[PDB]
């Protein structure tokens, strides 16, 4: 199952405070507009490889 | 170069005066330009003022000439121009010598002059004579003769009030109708950012900073280290000398001719 | 110091630049976020083996 | 704990995510640090310095100096005078003659005057100063007279006077060459 | 200055930006030049025959 | 260790030579641009009326 991501995957590459200015940062991101997997857990949790960082999105109502 | 530090005068009065030339450069750059803006607008030696009754033969000059309503006395025209447009790390800037209040003072001092005395007042004193007359030695002097401009004194009067609300109207409503100065203005605070943000480039050293770098190492490579950081430095101020250099002598050039321009098509006729 | 700058036993009248000054720093200050701890280096300098 | 730095601390008033640890505003420039005893943020102002300059009217007329600190609030004056920096016997110039406040810093040793003249000593933002004792006044555009406008009235001359006026422009400078090898 | 080998932008990366300030003005020279072209024969509104 | 004496001196040198040339670019361009206007003047005040 395939999606496309939009824009998410943005995090705060620093510990820096800044106000009001436009930064530019090379860094590991995930590239927008993208297509993530979609896995379901019903009749799975199948070994899957690392390859320099990991995305997770979890929607699960339920504890 | 490094903000107060022991070594660095040391090693620095091993490579010369480098920064005599450099502060006489700036200084002379300063003083030049000063003169400069001096030697545009002061080309009168008294100041005049427009007489209270205002009859100039139908014209209308209420959006042209200054009134004491406003605290910096600016007229309408110009309150417009200004509402248009729109540090201490071992660098300063100097003051103007000429405040605005001077600026606008000449500029209202040279109108009346203009409207009142003719152009006799660029040669000797100031000499009386009405603005139609006026009108019609202009006429004359354009090659028409002033039987035109008595038969058709209102429709005269009429365009130029016209032409004169169109033009207020366009430089309200219009944008982009400065390009030069903001460009100018633009392009210096870039070249003053560079040069700024260029102070904490490595340059091929291990640490980008010069205090913490000269209390955690032995001082034979400190002064490699040292001489690399004082090297590329130096190179980057004259660069940016150079790049004022420049743009100083072609402000220059721009501001003689606007000069010229101002002295000959505002106390004559071209 | 005009004198000395300019290089002459006289001096016109006018404006001359001839030096900066800077206010020195008074004292020092260093903080450390609230307390310290000793991580053991016993086990790793005496262990049975 | 380990950024050092000089200036002077201030109180701040801007807010913080739980997580920074120093604020900046541009080149490398840390502007804002949150002390970690009390996790209070605090701000940093570069120490105050600037430039000097001396009015004199002139060895020949007399030897009287005044001086004037660019940029630079009255405050500092004298703690900047003091008597272990910048020629300690200059402290006595740190007081007694009045302190005068402009916008182009600060001026010692001159007067100053509610009059206002045609000066010869330009010191900036429309104030200048001449030697009268040294004394510092506001620039004086010009006399200004009205001229009495009607319309039905001239003004025609009746004698001329001729004169003669004198020019001068440079046209070329010392032509010099420099060698290689030889330097 | 570089010849297509990735150590020479390595290299260069610890140079700062003289790389941007060195392209800036060869094109303002050529924007210049053009306006100038432009400015000395544009000076009529038709076509005349 | 002469060579790299004799490097440090040369760069050296070269650095003023440039600092030097530059300069006296600048002041022959604007002596240029006043003896252009002083002719202009002469040929026209001179040899005939304002
Ligand atoms: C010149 O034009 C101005 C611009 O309209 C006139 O000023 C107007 O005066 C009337 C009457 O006082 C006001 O109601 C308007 O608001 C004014 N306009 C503006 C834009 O302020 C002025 O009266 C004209 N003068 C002459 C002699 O014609
Ligand atoms: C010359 O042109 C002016 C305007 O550019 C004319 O003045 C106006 O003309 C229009 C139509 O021609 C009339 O509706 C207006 O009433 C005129 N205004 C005034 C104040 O008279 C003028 O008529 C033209 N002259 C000739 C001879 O045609
Ligand atoms: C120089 O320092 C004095 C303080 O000694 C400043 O005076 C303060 O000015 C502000 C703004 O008007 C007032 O709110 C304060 O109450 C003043 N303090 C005192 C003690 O009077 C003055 O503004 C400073 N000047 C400059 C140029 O920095
Ligand atoms: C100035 O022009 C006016 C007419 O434009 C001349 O006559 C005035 O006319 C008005 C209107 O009829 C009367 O109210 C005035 O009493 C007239 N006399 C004035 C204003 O003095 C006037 O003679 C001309 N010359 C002067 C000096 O005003
Ligand atoms: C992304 O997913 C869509 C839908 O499954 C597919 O058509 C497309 O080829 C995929 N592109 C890439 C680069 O994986
Ligand atoms: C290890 O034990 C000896 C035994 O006396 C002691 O002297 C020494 O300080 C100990 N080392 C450490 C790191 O505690
Ligand atoms: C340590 O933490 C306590 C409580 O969080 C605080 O009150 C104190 O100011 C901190 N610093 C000290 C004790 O130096
Ligand atoms: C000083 O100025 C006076 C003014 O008249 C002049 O006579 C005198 O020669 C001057 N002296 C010097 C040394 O310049
Ligand atoms: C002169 O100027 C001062 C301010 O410097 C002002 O207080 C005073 O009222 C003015 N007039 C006289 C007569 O002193």
């Amino acid at each position: 199952a395939y999606t496309n991501s939009f824009t998410r995957g943005v995090y705060y590459p620093d510990k820096v405070f800044r106000s009001s200015v436009l930064h530019s940062t090379q860094d590991l991101f995930l590239p927008f507009f993208s297509n993530v997997t979609w896995f379901h857990a019903i009749h799975d949790n199948p070994v899957l490889p690392f390859n320099d960082g990991v995305y997770f999105a979890s929607t699960e109502k339920s504890n | 170069i490094c903000g107060d530090s022991t070594e660095c005068s040391n090693l620095l009065l091993q490579y010369g005066s480098f920064c005599t030339q450099l502060n006489r450069a700036l200084t002379g750059i300063a003083v030049e330009q000063d003169k400069n803006t001096q030697e545009v607008f002061a080309q009168v030696k008294q100041i005049y003022k427009t007489p209270p009754i205002k009859d100039f033969g139908g014209f209308n000059f209420s959006q042209i000439l200054p009134d004491p309503s406003k605290p910096s006395k600016r007229s309408f025209i110009e309150d417009l121009l200004f509402n248009k447009v729109t540090k201490f790390n071992g660098l300063t800037v100097l003051p103007p010598l000429l405040t605005d209040e001077m600026i606008a003072q000449y500029t209202s001092a040279l109108l009346a002059g203009t409207i009142t005395s003719g152009w006799t007042f660029g040669a000797g004193a100031a000499l009386q004579i009405p603005f139609a007359m006026q009108m019609a030695y202009r006429f004359n002097g354009i090659g028409v003769t002033q039987n035109v401009l008595y038969e058709n004194q209102k429709l005269i009067a009429n365009q130029f009030n016209s032409a004169i609300g169109k033009i207020q109207d366009s430089l309200s409503s219009t944008a982009s109708a400065l390009g030069k100065l903001q460009d100018v203005v633009n392009q210096n605070a870039q070249a003053l950012n560079t040069l700024v943000k260029q102070l904490s480039s490595n340059f091929g050293a291990i640490s980008s900073v010069l205090n913490d770098i000269l209390s955690r190492l032995d001082p034979p490579e400190a002064e490699v280290q040292i001489d690399r950081l004082i090297t590329g430095r130096l190179q980057s101020l004259q660069t940016y000398v150079t790049q004022q250099l420049i743009r100083a002598a072609e402000i220059r050039a721009s501001a003689n001719l606007a000069a010229t321009k101002m002295s000959e098509c505002v106390l004559g006729q071209s | 110091e005009t004198k000395c700058t300019l290089k002459s036993f006289t001096v016109e009248k006018g404006i001359y630049q001839t030096s900066n000054f800077r206010v020195q720093p008074t004292e020092s200050i260093v903080r450390f976020p609230n307390i310290t701890n000793l991580c053991p280096f016993g086990e790793v300098f005496n262990a049975t083996r | 704990n380990g950024l050092t730095g000089t200036g002077v601390l201030t109180e701040s008033n801007k807010k913080f995510l739980p997580f920074q640890q120093f604020g900046r505003d541009i080149a490398d420039t840390t502007d804002a640090v949150r002390d970690p005893q009390t996790l209070e943020i605090l701000d940093i102002t570069p120490c105050s310095f600037g430039g000097v300059s001396v009015i004199t009217p002139g060895t020949n007329t007399s030897n009287q100096v005044a001086v004037l600190y660019q940029d630079v609030n009255c405050t500092e004056v004298p703690v900047a005078i003091h008597a272990d920096q910048l020629t300690p016997t200059w402290r006595v110039y740190s007081t007694g003659s009045n302190v005068f406040q402009t916008r182009a810093g600060c001026l010692i040793g001159a007067e100053h005057v509610n009059n206002s003249y045609e000066c010869d000593i330009p010191i900036g933002a429309g104030i200048c100063a001449s030697y009268q004792s040294i004394i510092a006044y506001t620039m004086s555009l010009g006399a200004e007279n009205s001229v009495a406008y009607s319309n039905n009235s001239i003004a025609i001359p009746t004698n001329f006077t001729i004169s003669v006026t004198t020019e001068i422009l440079p046209v070329s400078m010392t032509k010099t060459s420099v060698d290689c090898t030889m330097y």
